[PDB]
């Protein structure tokens, strides 16, 4: 029974997981909308 | 005849580009994504 | 009470990550289709220019359309490069999202095991009353 | 990695798509990784 | 008999550790070799 932890580390780990998931979802949303804008501009220019 | 050879060259060029894109990929590469059905990715083909 | 609150928040985040991953896959497919369309336009421009080079002597002239075709070819090449770069960026983002989804699922499983242990202890402590 | 390689090789245009030794190697790699995965899952169950 | 039970359980556990270690090492070496073979075949198909 070597490995032991403390109470606030558990809460900090859960908060860290939630924050990381939220930030990466926001980054994915930004990348999606920038890609859509690029697609529209390139299609218009080619036509 | 030159136009026929031109079409052959275009096909070879596109096979080259696709094969370089395939050969770029490595083990710890983040452009690799999952694609399930290898049976559907296999298609009837002609011999080299 | 504390552990079930954490479990509920984890389940909500997992659902949101799943739907975001699906939408990003859809946008990746759309980008691939646009890349193929740009490739077809490039093929059309190249064959138009080389077919028009077949003009006979003296008439073979540097008219106004040749500069437009060359400029259009260069613009299409720049478009292809930009689309490939954006596709690579989108694939990077989706891979990162998949890794975080896997981590959230493993943490959910550990929390479920701990809830099972605590309610088993609660069911064990009934004989003492 | 192998699944994405097969999906990208499936896009070869017109006559260039072929039944290659690369295709045979990729299919053998996919099935061999599947066998290793199955053995690794059963070892995980035994450890639990 | 109870001490025998505890000792036998410990012995079975450590045997399973040993066996799992060899299985993991073998699968890792096999996967690396197959990936190297696939990349070399892709390069040859480029040069042709």
């Amino acid at each position: 029974p070597s490995r032991r932890f403390q109470l606030p580390d558990w809460h900090t780990n859960s908060y860290l997981l939630s924050t990381n998931a939220q930030l990466q979802r926001d980054a994915s949303h930004q990348i999606r909308q920038e890609a859509r804008v690029l697609r529209n501009e390139t299609n218009n220019q080619t036509i | 005849h030159k136009e026929t050879c031109e079409m052959d060259w275009s096909d070879k060029m596109e096979a080259y580009n696709i094969d370089e894109t395939c050969g770029r990929h490595h083990s710890q590469s983040t452009e690799v994504q999952a694609h399930p059905y290898s049976t559907t990715f296999q298609e009837s083909a002609s011999t080299p | 009470r504390e552990m079930e609150k954490v479990y509920s928040e984890l389940k909500w985040q997992e659902k949101n990550t799943l739907e975001e991953i699906a939408e990003l896959q859809e946008d990746i497919r759309h980008l691939e289709e646009d890349l193929r369309t740009k490739l077809l336009s490039l093929k059309l421009s190249h064959t138009r220019l080389e077919a028009r080079t077949y003009r006979p002597n003296v008439e073979l002239c540097r008219d106004q359309a040749q500069y437009g075709l060359t400029d259009e070819v260069h613009q299409l090449e720049a478009t292809i490069a930009a689309l490939k770069q954006k596709l690579a960026q989108a694939q990077d983002a989706l891979d990162a999202l998949c890794k975080h989804l896997a981590r959230l699922q493993a943490d959910i499983a550990c929390k479920a095991n701990s809830m099972l242990l605590d309610t088993k202890c609660m069911d064990t402590r009934r004989k003492l009353t | 990695v192998a699944q994405t390689r097969l999906y990208l090789r499936s896009h070869r245009p017109n006559m260039e798509l072929c039944r290659d030794a690369a295709q045979f190697r990729l299919l053998s790699e996919v099935e061999e990784l599947n066998m290793s995965l199955t053995a690794l899952r059963e070892k995980l169950l035994e450890a639990e | 008999a109870r001490y025998h039970q505890a000792f036998a359980d410990r012995d079975q556990s450590e045997r399973q550790r040993h066996e799992s270690q060899q299985l993991a090492t073998e699968t890792q070496a096999l996967a690396q070799r197959t990936q190297q073979d696939s990349t070399r075949t892709v390069g040859e198909r480029l040069q042709d």
